[PDB]
């Protein structure tokens, strides 16, 4: 079975970039289609027979290739397009399918907006205690939380959770939970989010105590 | 035209079951169709196809009757039966119907998907627990809420809020799994002067357990 | 000179209202001729089934009343034939071949009835030919047997009213206008030099006799195919092997028609009595087969369907190719009055058929359907063996409307006629006229 | 005797050389078709976006309409009179003239003449086919391999020439069959028989076809669905159809010979008058295209709403007079591109209306006035051209409708039938014959 | 091939009712269909004809809108509808295919029915009564049981026995209207052998009520 | 409107006869067509285009006419013949049938098998009371039922109703039910039901008594 192998597992391009991604494959494979996907779509056929659009597909679109290498393309990459996108074969049989391509829109630099909230009444009611912390709208991707209570740091039963990068924006989402137990987490007082990002060199904290 | 899969779900380990696609708005005969499926997180995966005749059925390289692709062109219908299902069952299946150009065969037109989850785990209704910022809330222009979506199963749950009204501003973080429940958190952000003057109230459903939650967000007093 | 052709041009598509109004009165008696001779064998084969009966029990007595009563209606069709008319034994149209060449005797009086009544045995018997044979010269006869009874003349008449018999003879046989039509202009028409043969006569005898075939067959397809698959442009080279394949079977196919023909005059020697021995002899092997075997027998149109809709294993497959090669040859090449086309209509389609089936298991991503193989094979060896692809695919198309696979239809079909020239070979209808013709000069 | 013996038996021998040959003609004409076809929608295209630029101001629009046509349309008419007179009109006549070896085949001149000529009398949405500019473009084609290879021969002169032309009719209408019958039944020099190999058209059509569905597959330029069978208590009919196409048949080609006269006169044979009434025509065409579309252009998109009976019986009779007109002025004035197309689209048009008049004086028939247009659209080809079997099989080839095979037949012969009987003669033949006896005196 | 319409029963004179006919075993479209009923004890009489594209449809002379035939090549459905229903309306509403042979028309296949009744009338269910023989039965070779169906307006009943196994020596006699109001009988004869030793059920069904009832015949204490 | 007239309304004969119906119409048709139609069955076509038979009809079968007279012959008629024959023309608009000829079997006599019934106790307990005479399989039709309440005769309350003549014996079965009230019912001890036909001189009687 041919295996193909998409070039960029992800990448990032400003809405005038002329957009290039990969497909290769094992053996030899022509006529090779396309489809795409936004964070909760099912597939749309994109490009088939290596370079034919699809009717509707915008002409900014192009595809081509031959042997092991075909490439896919959009001119000036439009936001309408942070998706995956994936690349198929089927000159050989069974079909296989590549990676998907996966492509991420651009925008500057965005500094996290931090929230932190204490538990519930509700949640401690039941001897759970959830800390949470959002870090929203953030670019790039890359960010560090760090907890502390009572000034010290934490590390066991921390849930991290990042959004794909989002359609009104291209910024990432964070949250944070620190779930701990009721007796334990009334047993000290100050509560800390650390959030630290590139947009920033002295980390963003956002705390609360129970004081 | 339109493919509307369904009958996913949770499965126990071994066991099996039938997924089933209908079909609406073309000649449902005519057509070859498929079945591909994509695990959380993984890509695309050819499970096998029917012709309209029902006289050819090809599957991926797979064990004797784990999968069995079948179609009753009578109802506009293609049917997908898994047996002694295993985890790496647990995924995304969809229904596509398949078509050609030069000749070298594509996935035409595909369905949403119905997911199928195979897990010893069984169903719990979430806990629904609001966030509020505390004592502490330093309110600028923006105040940012929440609730805390904790322990259900399985996948999905819906979060919005003010039933919909409230819609932009909005974060719901997919959802997070623990030693066998699902937890994720909603967050919305909404002018200063809007809360706590007007009523924010997160509207939380999570059909597998029958659960309906709406719970409203108060300052901490 | 150009003069004369602004006098030509403008005289073109003129044909003289006697020779039409003829043309329409020969359509529609070739029709009901043909129509008379079509419930005559049915008939006949059903009496045969309803004989069976009366002995379904005693089965060693059973196998030998399908046996004697094939055996003794084929009898009488050979009989039939050496005694009052020679020259409609076979296919006849090599004879009506001729006689549009001014070679070869039309003797109506004679041929009409003894090719009917000749036929209707040996079809009735359940051999292995087509109804083409008979209804084409029986057209044909028809045709001239007008032109006599009203001292029309003329060198277009003659042919002209000769042809559309013929046409409409093939048309009556196949519900198939347009091939009866494309017939004439491809294998009949003289064709080393232009003839008076007026094609829009040949079009209104045609059309007559489909509509009388129609008053009476109205409402059932000889062959009903359903409607297959297309044939996606990656796929076609597929149907080219196949041509080539055809094409190179085609000649040896008309090896043996002629071989066994020779091999099987010596039998009997020329004697009208081990004849019409032998005669019953192929004709009971018939009836038998088309009881312990009916694949291996009969006209072959009931096969068609069954394995253009891949019903048959590749062995069964292998079988009734082989089976039917052999009936094909002993019920034709030696003597017996009925067509050799319809024959061949079956044993392209088994042929293709074979072929589809393995293309199928080579090539799982282009989706095949065996049948489109059978589809594109089922005219193929009348491409090969009687050069007239057009007519083939013409007929095929009208008798199976499966037009999107034209393209394979007509790549199978001319793939098959290109190997069968350049392996050399000829075609079938042409060299028995020249066999004819070279025996009816080396004995003067 | 004992030469018939020697010729049966060399019956069907196509030498190689040949047929290699016809297989390059084929792929050429097949990519020149879609070559050509690809031309004449993006200029519909152009303009059809131009009367977007000017979308508010509707006398403007009118306006840009019309010269975008009349632009475009001389510049085609020009292309002609300079450079090759013979690529004006159909240009079947005169490939049939050269089968008669009576016309010569100035392939060097033509092609490009032809081509960019008729690209531009199409493209300006005049009412013409792509057979015309196809067929005869076919043909030279054909000749210009056969001087390039030096290939000499009676057969190979005529053969790779027929095949050309079928290779063009095929590439024009997706319709191999029809193609080959057009050989031989309206080119082949029809008094003496040539050496015309068969064979050799035939894979000339096959690649040419194959060349045409490398580009143009998935999409059937008539889409008429399946209509309903043809009872034969219903046939009768189809032969009152057809009568009636056979009298008008003879007349139409009265007008598109009259007609071209007529309009000689306007320009006198001055390359500027023609060229100016060319734009003209031209123009008319565009201006039409737009405020009622079914009176211009080739004729297919209306062929589809017609069978199935969504034009008003007055609707009907406006398109099939606004037809004749605009028809007879595009083709009788010269310009570059067929009549055939256009005929289809008439005869349609016709049919249908003999069927609406049918349907409601026959309740008891359960007709559908489909399957009468289905009867007409290759009837006025049968009694103009007389070519009822060729029509017959494009019909077929176009529309997949076998059930009404007997009445397609009937109407098309009916109609051959009454253009003989009240004297008329095969359009392309009379103009062939008209072309001679000018050249002539 | 099957033709099952429906939708028949009791309507108010002065209303209106849609019935459908379920077509099946075939290609619905290609065909012409239409509606013929049968008054009761009368004879057959054409209500209207459709052609696949619904672009022609007659109907017998009548009234503008009195009959609407529309059908449906989606659902492979003909529909009729009656409008200002009067009491001649009241019949058998056969649904039929149309064809031909030389071109003169004729109704090919016909469905089951349904019967409209047009009455001011209350509709009922029936009242379902077991007949069986008293002691002193002077059992012979064979023995007749029955069941009373009784009450039901309006008509039809279906009546079987063993759900249709015991078909022979069965007798189902016409209903009669007595007073605004119904009633019948059904008869069957079985080997003496058979009963009570076995058991004999007599299924009744009455469409228009949806009433299913089944009684058990149980010998006299 | 064409109107078709069937000659025998209705009409009968033994199995061997030829049997001979007929249609005639006001006007000209051609290619008439006939169902027939059994009982408490759907039409069937039967015969078509004047004279092709429907697959299936047996051959005894045949049809012919033309301008305003057809019949629907029967060359031996076989006693499951028994049917109403309509037939129809559509050679003009709009379609019409004929009438119906209703064919009637002629077999040798078969004499009422009686079993009569008393109310259930389901239906006592409810005040009604139906006491059931089912005379089965008989010939010829013409049959009287006779109720005797304590030897006295009754005819207030009976209801009678018969079943068309049956597809494959030809016999004919009738059903009598005597409806009281449960009190009325209770206030007399002896039924009887008197069957009185042509296979014999004295009645057929039988009854059941209350003790
Ligand atoms: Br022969
Ligand atoms: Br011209």
């Amino acid at each position: 079975d041919i295996v193909l192998t998409q070039s960029p597992a992800i990448m990032s391009a400003a809405p005038g970039d002329k957009v290039t991604m990969t497909c290769s494959a094992s053996s030899s494979v022509s006529y090779i289609h396309w489809y795409q996907q936004k964070s909760g779509t099912s597939p749309k056929r994109w490009i088939y027979d290596t370079s034919k659009l699809t009717s509707g597909v915008p002409v900014r679109f192009s595809g081509s290739g031959s042997g092991t290498s075909y490439s896919l393309t959009i001119n000036t990459m439009e936001a309408e397009d942070a998706a995956t996108y994936y690349c198929q074969q089927w000159s050989s049989h069974p079909q296989t399918f590549g990676g998907g391509t996966k492509l991420e829109i651009l925008r500057a630099d965005a500094a996290p907006t931090v929230s932190i909230f204490p538990p519930s009444s509700e949640q401690l009611t039941s001897g759970g205690a959830s800390v949470v912390c959002f870090l929203n709208n953030f670019y790039p991707k890359d960010i560090n939380v760090k907890w502390k209570i009572d000034g010290s740091e934490r590390q066991n039963g921390v849930l991290n959770s990042w959004t794909d990068q989002d359609s009104k924006d291209s910024t990432y989402s964070m949250s944070s939970t620190l779930t701990l137990t009721k007796d334990e987490y009334e047993r000290h007082n100050s509560y800390t989010c650390e959030a630290t990002h590139k947009t920033s060199t002295s980390p963003i904290v956002k705390s609360f105590n129970r004081a | 035209v339109r493919l509307l899969e369904s009958g996913g779900g949770l499965v126990q380990p071994g066991g099996s079951l039938k997924l089933s696609c209908a079909a609406s708005g073309f000649d449902y005969s005519r057509y070859w169709m498929s079945w591909v499926r994509q695990a959380p997180g993984k890509g695309l995966k050819w499970i096998g196809e029917i012709n309209p005749v029902s006289s050819t059925i090809n599957y991926t390289p797979s064990l004797k009757d784990k999968f069995i692709i079948s179609r009753d062109n009578a109802k506009d219908t293609l049917y997908l039966q898994i047996s002694k299902v295993r985890s790496e069952d647990t995924a995304l299946y969809y229904c596509a119907r398949l078509y050609y150009g030069y000749g070298y065969w594509y996935f035409d037109v595909w369905g949403a998907g119905t997911t199928v989850t195979v897990s010893s785990a069984k169903t719990t209704p979430p806990s629904v627990y609001p966030l509020a910022p505390g004592s502490a809330a330093a309110a600028a222009s923006m105040v940012t809420l929440g609730c805390l979506v904790k322990g259900y199963f399985p996948e999905p749950v819906t979060v919005t809020w003010n039933s919909g009204s409230l819609a932009a501003g909005v974060h719901t973080f997919p959802a997070v799994l623990q030693a066998a429940l699902y937890t994720l958190s909603s967050s919305v952000t909404v002018p200063s002067s809007s809360w706590p003057s007007e009523t924010v109230t997160c509207n939380v459903a999570h059909p597998a357990s029958s659960t309906k939650v709406d719970k409203k967000i108060v300052p901490r007093a | 000179r150009r003069r004369q052709l602004i006098r030509q041009l403008l005289e073109r598509d003129k044909t003289p209202l006697a020779i039409l109004f003829m043309a329409a009165v020969v359509g529609t008696l070739v029709g009901l001729a043909a129509v008379a001779f079509d419930k005559g064998v049915a008939w006949l084969q059903n009496q045969r089934m309803g004989a069976l009966v009366h002995t379904a029990d005693n089965y060693p007595l059973l196998l030998t009343v399908a046996f004697l009563c094939s055996a003794v209606l084929a009898m009488f069709g050979y009989f039939l034939v050496r005694k009052y008319a020679p020259e409609a034994g076979g296919s006849g149209i090599p004879e009506i071949e001729g006689a549009l060449e001014d070679q070869r005797p039309v003797r109506w009086w004679r041929v009409l009835p003894v090719k009917f009544f000749g036929g209707l045995g040996t079809l009735g018997g359940g051999m292995v030919l087509g109804r083409e044979g008979p209804t084409v010269q029986i057209g044909g006869n028809i045709g001239r047997m007008v032109l006599d009874i009203f001292r029309l003349k003329g060198d277009e008449a003659r042919h002209t009213l000769l042809a559309t018999g013929a046409a409409a003879g093939l048309a009556a046989a196949f519900n198939a206008p347009l091939a009866g039509i494309l017939f004439i202009i491809e294998v009949m028409r003289p064709q080393f030099r232009y003839t008076l043969i007026s094609i829009k006569a040949v079009f209104i005898g045609v059309i007559m006799s489909t509509i009388m075939y129609r008053i009476f067959n109205h409402e059932v397809a000889l062959i009903d195919v359903g409607k297959l698959s297309d044939a996606p442009l990656n796929t076609l080279w597929l149907y080219l092997i196949l041509g080539i394949i055809f094409g190179i079977f085609g000649p040896i196919f008309n090896k043996w028609v002629l071989g066994m023909q020779d091999l099987l005059h010596r039998v009997h020697g020329g004697n009208i009595t081990k004849w019409v021995l032998m005669g019953g002899a192929i004709g009971g092997l018939c009836g038998l087969l088309g009881f312990v075997a009916p694949a291996t027998s009969g006209g072959g149109f009931n096969l068609i369907p069954i394995a253009t809709a891949g019903n048959f294993s590749m062995g069964m497959l292998v079988f009734i190719f082989v089976a039917r090669v052999i009936t094909t040859l002993l019920c034709f090449s030696s003597g017996a009055p009925g067509g050799i086309f319809a024959p061949m209509l079956a044993l392209g389609t088994v042929l293709g058929t074979a072929f589809g089936m393995v293309a199928v298991e080579l090539f799982p991503q282009y989706h095949l359907e065996a049948g489109t193989f059978a589809i594109a094979g089922m005219g193929a060896l009348l491409a090969a063996s009687i050069r007239a692809p057009l007519t083939g695919i013409i007929l095929v198309l009208e008798m199976t409307d499966n037009y999107q696979l034209i393209l394979p239809m007509i790549i199978t079909g001319l793939g098959a006629t290109l190997l069968a020239q350049f392996t050399g070979g000829k075609p079938l209808y042409s060299a028995i006229l020249a066999r004819t013709l070279a025996k009816q000069e080396a004995e003067q």
